[PDB]
């Protein structure tokens, strides 16, 4: 098994394994204490390390290349009234938890006359959040303004396109599926690193699926013939074929028109879309059976570090509360825009639909990092470890704003969050076949 | 082989032949042949001419200890604006790419550090830009002035 | 060699490895490869649960410098279910209860406040001592160079001063103890210092193995040089980089007992506890500050360590931890 | 009096800051800061190890929108904190994939 003292100090070693690990380490005392600074440049910015966690794996690669639950809270100073405002909230939610329905209207006009005095965030979710509970108590441009205002799909997307592009080495045909296409701001960065490359740059085929359309329009044929006219413009092949779908649900590995995997890879993408799905019984198992079908060569999984997906009303409330404070208190920095405001729209639609909905309506189920990790491992993926160099470019993002204040980025388990401080905000991941 | 070069305006002067393969021009010329009497130089003055001949000799005579190089066309470019301006057409001419690169490089560094007031009674230009236009383009480079 | 046979096995892997990672990463420059140091580094989140009969959450003291500290205090007896984020703030209760504020080492340049280490040690201080600590997390150079860690102590301390929750009945002021260990003991000397002339009354210091050097070069130094996973050449270059540019190492900062310091004798300073770890390098240094405390006129108590290495206070499997603990405990509910 | 090919020659050995300065005095030196020449050779003068071939890489970036732009708009900003540091592969590719995508958004249907 492993030590104990080790495992609590933030370390994996077995304990038959320590006199080898030792020996490892001496070996490489001696090999470096040989070479001049010059083997200490290369280890420092040549190579790239995979899960310093596991002292065996990781001492040998350094030896190969030199010789060829839990929540977490967050307090701000700037609470002088807010206590007032969680109390009456708290006891607003419990009241709704125990069938009263005047003590709740009471409590929301209560928090309302409290906020109207209030100046702060806490003022701005404490009004978000009155009115998700108005709204469950009658019931008893968006997200281009939140990319361009907020880092999450910025790391997320160049995150995933590095694992991608770590995973798309030595191959000549390459397919991608994805399944969140959104305005596809992902992929040119991925075609453009894809395209300097050193071999030359494969085949690019992209399967594109996304939410049926309001407004019966045609987005996806437009980010199709953008990303083609850039392709073009890059000299680079590329085949587009753009999918409507309610749901994940309802796909098959014979609908996709899949090439053989012996002679084409695959690459499944997913960002801020497979928790949209858990509230449908039966529906992520057979997803995951579908992509097991498909036999990829990785999955990015991009996530949101919370539980939100508890039976209890009053549990999910609270945490989803102190997240969604903690979110609006990481946004006082950025300077007043249009942008800024709806952004905001965005949360507060995001808070009004996880508090008042309930059912299968109710699609913004969160869950954290071990959950996945358990559902993932039932149907036979194991985890890819990613490198230093997703953690080094996301730091440079972190760090184009705001002088890099505040947001930071770790490693853990062979999987990276973005989190405000201490506190995870966001988890991206890359999973393969057992 | 000596080599007889005519300026504009009149005077002779005497070259040698290893130097004259320095100008890639006249050694172009002298691979075609028919080069007989002296081969004129209409659009060069006399003045401009002994400076360039004085150069190539002796960076020829020296080539045949880098510090001492660097210290004589450094001593070189003692001379005002007239004859840099001349010299630098006479390089861009007959085409010697060393001696151009030092001219060019010389007045990079007097331009270096400058500002565009610094610019402008350096070299006497005339500011042909309104008021307008110019707003616009120090609002472009305006990362430059802080 | 020589190191198989005074440490075990695991504390003995886990100090050379340390040491390894930190030796592919120095420049000899000056500049500092922070990436793949924060890559490197094994970090922990707070947890308002209570694990063990110890819970934990994070303060934002400051926004405009981001200077965050880390709340470690006892599970409560009378509340069964895991205390509520209302119920964090909850006033103390006991006639006289301490407070440690903790400053983690690194040579001003490693490690964090939620670094997986020092939370395992606050947690057991707080296991053992009974007590509430607040561990600061200071800016790190060579990024952040001298004086910016003593201004973060500096405002740490006035946060925790005027706190109206961590109160005792007995006399309604805070019993404050600053602690620290490595470059931890010089940021707690010096905000004691400072502290002193300033209103606020300090109870105590714990000096854990603290980092005080100088130009002449001790008996020490050479006989141990790179043989217990410490060598001169890092001492430097840590030095170095913290102090301005141009200067030597006979800076205040690096030594207190210098000609252009400041005499401790007429001025008040609390009591204090040095531990002094014998086969480290910096032996002699500690020593040194050690009798220049005993002759300046103020209490100090040393605990010499005969045959202990640096980082002995990071595994339990050894007998010199139970000491230290003990005596510290002793120390602080005199 | 000067010609457009001798101001060229002039700010070939000049650098960033004092191309950027001179590219206001007048309008002939305005035209000659613009040359794509200058801005490449400035911003290939702190990469080393790059990975792939110069024409590759300024095919691309002309087909991006031309190296000021990528100077003026990541470069820069990158190396304001520390100017004597050395531009890796990573920085390269993030400022490429920030080109890529900037060219992306503001291209029209
Ligand atoms: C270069 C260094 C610096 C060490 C000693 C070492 O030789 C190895 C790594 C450092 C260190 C790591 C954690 C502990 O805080 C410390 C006191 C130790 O034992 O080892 C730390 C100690 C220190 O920061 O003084």
């Amino acid at each position: 098994m492993d030590d104990e003292l080790l495992a609590v100090l933030g370390y994996k070693v077995r304990s038959s394994e320590m006199a080898e690990v030792a020996l490892k380490l001496e070996q490489l005392e001696t090999m470096m204490s040989n070479v001049q600074e010059d083997g200490l440049s290369h280890l420092a910015t040549d190579t790239v390390h995979y899960n310093p966690s596991e002292l065996y794996s990781w001492l040998d690669n350094m030896l190969s290349e030199l010789n060829p639950s839990t929540r977490s809270v967050i307090l701000v100073d700037s609470q002088e009234n807010g206590v007032r405002l969680v109390h009456a909230l708290m006891a607003c939610a419990e009241a709704i938890q125990q069938n009263n329905l005047t003590l709740a209207e009471a409590l929301v006009k209560q928090i309302g006359c409290l906020a109207v005095s209030q100046a702060g965030a806490m003022r701005k979710v404490a009004t978000y959040f009155a009115e998700a509970l108005a709204r469950r108590i009658y019931r008893l441009t968006l997200q281009m303004h939140f990319y361009e205002t907020c880092p999450y799909l910025k790391f997320a997307h160049f995150t995933a396109n590095q694992a991608i592009l770590e995973a798309f080495e030595g191959k000549k045909r390459v397919h991608v599926i994805d399944f969140s296409m959104n305005q596809g701001l992902q992929w040119p960065a991925l075609m453009q690193a894809l395209a300097l490359r050193e071999g030359g740059p494969p085949t690019f085929r992209l399967t594109g699926i996304g939410p049926p359309a309001p407004d019966n329009s045609d987005h996806l044929h437009e980010v199709g013939c953008k990303l083609a006219q850039l392709a073009e413009a890059i000299h680079v092949e590329f085949e587009y074929r753009g999918f409507v779908a309610n749901s994940l649900a309802d796909l098959d590995a014979s609908m996709l028109e899949l090439r053989p995997s012996d002679t084409e890879a695959v690459a499944v993408n997913s960002v801020f879309e497979l928790h949209k799905l858990l509230g449908r019984p039966g529906g992520i198992e057979k997803v995951l059976g579908v992509v097991k079908q498909i036999k990829p060569v990785i999955f990015t999984v991009v996530e949101q570090e919370s539980n939100h997906n508890g039976p209890v009303f009053l549990d999910r409330f609270t945490e989803s509360l102190h997240y969604y404070s903690t979110l609006f208190d990481s946004l006082e920095g950025v300077p007043n825009s249009q942008d800024k405001v709806m952004s905001e729209v965005y949360l507060g639609k995001q808070i009004c639909n996880l508090v008042a909905c309930e059912g299968p309506d109710r699609v913004e189920r969160h869950e954290t990092l071990s959950q996945w990790g358990n559902r993932f491992g039932s149907s036979g993926l194991a985890p890819a470890h990613l490198g230093s160099n997703a953690f080094k470019q996301a730091s440079m993002l972190l760090s184009v704003f705001n002088s890099g204040q505040g947001y930071r980025v770790e490693e853990s388990n062979g999987c990276l969050m973005l989190g405000w401080h201490t506190r995870p905000l966001i988890t991206t991941s890359a999973w393969k076949l057992s | 082989k000596k080599i007889v070069l005519k300026s504009s305006d009149g005077e002779s002067f005497e070259v040698e032949e290893a130097v004259a393969l320095e100008s890639q021009t006249i050694a172009h010329m002298v691979e075609d042949d028919c080069v007989d009497n002296g081969v004129p130089l209409p659009n060069v003055t006399s003045k401009i001419l002994a400076k360039v001949i004085e150069y190539c000799k002796r960076h020829v005579e020296a080539a045949a200890s880098d510090d001492d190089l660097k210290a004589w066309d450094a001593d070189f470019m003692k001379i005002d604006q007239a004859t840099l301006f001349e010299l630098i057409l006479a390089a861009n001419y007959l085409n010697i790419k060393n001696l151009l690169d030092l001219t060019c490089q010389t007045v990079a560094d007097m331009i270096k550090g400058k500002t565009p007031e610094e610019i402008r009674t350096t070299f006497n230009i005339k500011n042909d830009f309104t008021p307008e236009e110019e707003e616009e383009v120090r609002r472009e480079n305006q990362w430059a002035f802080e | 060699i020589e190191s198989r046979t005074v440490v075990p096995l695991n504390t003995w892997v886990l100090i050379s490895n340390f040491k390894v990672a930190y030796n592919i990463l120095r420049r000899p420059d000056g500049t500092f490869n922070r990436h793949l140091a924060e890559y490197l580094d094994r970090k922990v989140t707070a947890n308002a649960n209570p694990v063990d009969g110890v819970f934990s959450f994070d303060v934002l003291i400051d926004r405009r410098i981001n200077l965050l500290s880390r709340v470690y205090r006892p599970a409560y007896a009378d509340q069964e279910q895991p205390p509520s984020i209302l119920d964090l703030e909850k006033p103390v209760d006991g006639d006289i209860v301490p407070v440690i504020l903790f400053f983690h080492g690194g040579s001003f340049a490693h490690s964090s406040a939620n670094s997986a280490i020092y939370d395992t040690l606050c947690r057991r201080l707080v296991g053992l001592c009974k007590c509430v600590v607040v561990s600061v997390n200071y800016r790190r150079a060579p990024e952040n160079p001298y004086p910016c860690a003593y201004d973060d102590g500096w405002i740490a301390l006035n946060w925790v001063n005027s706190r109206s929750w961590l109160k005792s009945k007995k006399d309604s002021k805070v019993h404050i103890f600053l602690a620290g260990d490595s470059s931890g003991g010089n940021i707690a000397h010096n905000v004691a210092l400072r502290a002193g002339e300033s209103g606020i009354d300090v109870l105590g210091n714990i000096l854990l193995n603290p980092m005080f050097g100088g130009n002449e070069r001790t008996e020490s130094e050479k006989s141990l040089d790179g043989k217990y996973f410490v060598t001169v050449r890092d001492r430097d270059w840590y030095w170095k980089a913290f102090l301005p540019e141009g200067e030597d190492r006979e800076h205040p900062a690096c030594n207190p007992f210098s000609p252009r310091g400041k005499s401790l004798e007429g001025v008040s300073f609390p009591k204090s506890l040095v531990v002094v770890a014998g086969l480290d390098l910096i032996r002699d240094w500690q020593l040194a500050y050690a009798e220049g405390l005993k002759k300046a006129g103020q209490e100090v108590k040393l605990m010499h360590l005969e045959k202990a290495t640096v980082g002995f206070y990071l595994l339990p499997n050894n007998n010199h931890f139970h000491n230290v603990m003990d005596e510290i405990s002793a120390f602080v509910n005199a | 009096n000067l010609d457009e090919n001798l101001v060229y020659e002039v700010l070939k050995h000049v650098d960033a800051k004092t191309l950027a300065m001179s590219s206001c005095v007048s309008k002939i030196w305005h035209k000659t800061a613009q040359d794509e020449r200058l801005w490449e050779l400035i911003c290939t003068r702190h990469w080393t190890n790059i990975g792939c071939g110069q024409n590759q890489l300024r095919s691309v970036v002309l087909a991006l929108g031309g190296f000021r732009r990528l100077h003026s708009l990541y470069l820069w900003p990158l190396s304001k904190p520390n100017p004597r540091a050395r531009f890796g592969k990573d920085e390269l590719k993030l400022t490429l994939s920030l080109l890529s995508i900037r060219y992306y958004k503001k291209m029209s249907f």
